[PDB]
C-alpha cells in the first residue's frame, strides 16, 4: 500500500543524500523542516514531480550534524532555518555594480549589508567557513543573495532589521582567515612604566577609538588601571587591513590616505550608511548611487587601511 | 566573594558595579542597561579592547577590583 518516490536531500549542497519518501507523510514527519529551492515543503505530501529533486533539510542525524558544521561552522540548531527566512528576502535584491564593485539596491534596510559588502570586496580576506567562501565568490559576479542571507544568519539579525556596520563585520571576522594578523601595543604612563600587549585575530584588525590610524600609531589617550593616563602606541602590525572606529564624528577624507570607509548620518535611534571607497577620485556608494568628488566632510564611522607590516620607529 | 568593577558610558563617566568574576558578561549587561536607560541588544561592552561574550564569565577577562569596562553603542542604520 505504501508508494514512494526517490529524492536527494541535503544540508551543504554538495553531499546528496539518497531518500525514499513515503508519499502518505508530508515531508515534515520524515525530515523535519524541509526546503525545495527556498520553498518550505514542511507540511507538504510528495509530489510526483518531486522524483529525483534535490532538497535542503536540517541536519537532523549525525551525518548531517557534521556536514553542517564544516559547511557553515556553526552548530546552531536555527542557523539553517534563519538562513532560509532571509534568502526569501534577499533574492529579490537587485545587486548592480557601482564603481566596480557589487553593492545593494535600497531595500528593507539593508544599507549597512550594502557598506559590508562593499567593504569586503576592497580587502584581502579569506573565509574559512566554506559557505561564507562560496557565497562570497558568487557576491563579486551581482549574485549577492545567497551570502547576505548568511550574513544575516551568522549575525542574528533579520530582515528589516537596521543593523551596525562594525558589529556585522566582527561576526563575519570570526569566520575569516586572520590566523596571522598580529598587533602589538604599548601602554605607557609615566608612573607604571611601560606594558607589552600581543593581540592575534580579529582584536589584531578592528580598534574602537579613533578614525584615524595615524593617531595609533603616535598616541591614543587611554585610562590607567593605576588612576592617571596613560598613551596607547601601536609597536607592530601584521595584517592586509585595518579597521578604525569611533562615534560617528565629522571628519575629513582625503584621497591617496585610506582604502575605504563608511559615514552615518543620523542618531543612535535611526540613521543611514553610505560607502566611500578611494579610486581615481572620492567614490561614494549609497546603495545604487554612484558620486564621485574632490574632497569629502561627513559623519565617519569606520575608516579602513591597506597594510603588511608596519614597525614603529619609536622608544 | 563580590568585588566592584567600573563601567565607562560613552560620555566619559563610569559608575561602579557590584560582581561577582564567576557570573556572567549577560548578568553584567543587564545592570549596565538599568543604570544608562539603553536596552542590552543596543550596546556592548569591551575590557581593554576585547569585546565581552555574553554568556561566559567575567573571571575568564582578567577583571580586577575597579577594572574599567567600556560601554560602546550600537548604531541603527
Ligand atoms: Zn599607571
Amino acid at each position: 500500500e505504501v508508494k514512494t518516490i526517490k529524492v536527494f536531500t541535503t544540508v551543504d549542497n554538495t553531499n546528496l543524500h539518497t531518500q525514499l519518501v513515503d508519499m502518505s507523510m508530508t515531508y515534515g514527519q520524515q525530515f523535519g523542516p524541509t526546503y525545495l529551492d527556498g520553498a518550505d515543503v514542511t507540511k507538504i505530501k510528495p509530489h510526483v514531480n518531486h522524483e529525483g529533486k534535490t532538497f535542503f533539510v536540517l541536519p537532523s542525524d549525525d551525518t548531517l550534524r557534521s556536514e553542517a558544521f564544516e559547511y557553515y561552522h556553526t552548530l546552531d540548531e536555527s542557523f539553517l532555518g534563519r538562513y532560509m527566512s532571509a534568502l526569501n528576502h534577499t533574492k529579490k535584491w537587485k545587486f548592480p555594480q557601482v564603481g566596480g564593485l557589487t553593492s545593494i539596491k535600497w531595500a528593507d534596510n539593508n544599507c549597512y549589508l550594502s557598506s559590508v559588502l562593499l567593504a569586503l570586496q576592497q580587502l584581502e580576506v579569506k573565509f574559512n567557513a566554506p559557505a561564507l567562501q562560496e557565497a562570497y565568490y558568487r557576491a563579486r559576479a551581482g549574485d549577492a543573495a545567497n551570502f547576505c542571507a548568511l550574513i544575516l544568519a551568522y549575525s542574528n539579525k533579520t530582515v528589516g532589521e537596521l543593523g551596525d556596520v562594525r558589529e556585522t563585520m566582527t561576526h563575519l571576522l570570526q569566520h575569516a582567515n586572520l590566523e596571522s594578523a598580529k598587533r602589538v601595543l604599548n601602554v605607557v604612563c609615566k608612573h607604571c612604566g611601560q606594558k607589552t600587549t600581543t593581540l592575534t585575530g580579529v582584536e589584531a584588525v578592528m580598534y574602537m577609538g579613533t578614525l584615524s590610524y595615524d593617531n595609533l600609531k603616535t598616541g591614543v589617550s587611554i585610562p590607567c588601571v593605576c588612576g592617571r593616563d596613560a598613551t596607547q602606541y601601536l609597536v607592530q602590525q601584521e595584517s592586509s587591513f585595518v579597521m578604525m572606529s569611533a562615534p560617528p564624528a565629522e571628519y575629513k577624507l582625503q584621497q591617496g590616505t585610506f582604502l575605504c570607509a563608511n559615514e552615518y548620518t543620523g542618531n543612535y535611534q535611526c540613521g543611514h550608511y553610505t560607502h566611500i571607497t578611494a579610486k581615481e577620485t572620492l567614490y561614494r556608494i549609497d546603495g545604487a548611487h554612484l558620486t564621485k568628488m574632490s574632497e569629502y566632510k561627513g559623519p565617519v564611522t569606520d575608516v579602513f587601511y591597506k597594510e603588511t607590516s608596519y614597525t614603529t620607529t619609536i622608544k | 566573594e563580590p568585588l566592584s568593577i567600573l563601567v565607562r558610558n560613552n560620555k566619559g563617566r563610569s559608575s561602579t558595579y557590584e560582581v561577582r568574576l564567576t557570573q556572567t558578561v549577560a548578568h553584567l549587561k543587564q545592570q549596565v542597561s538599568g543604570l544608562e536607560g539603553v536596552q542590552d541588544d543596543l550596546f556592548w561592552l569591551t575590557f581593554e579592547g576585547k569585546p565581552l561574550e555574553d554568556q561566559l564569565p567575567l573571571g575568564e577577562y582578567g577583571l580586577k577590583p575597579l577594572s574599567t569596562v567600556f560601554m560602546n553603542l550600537r548604531l541603527r542604520g
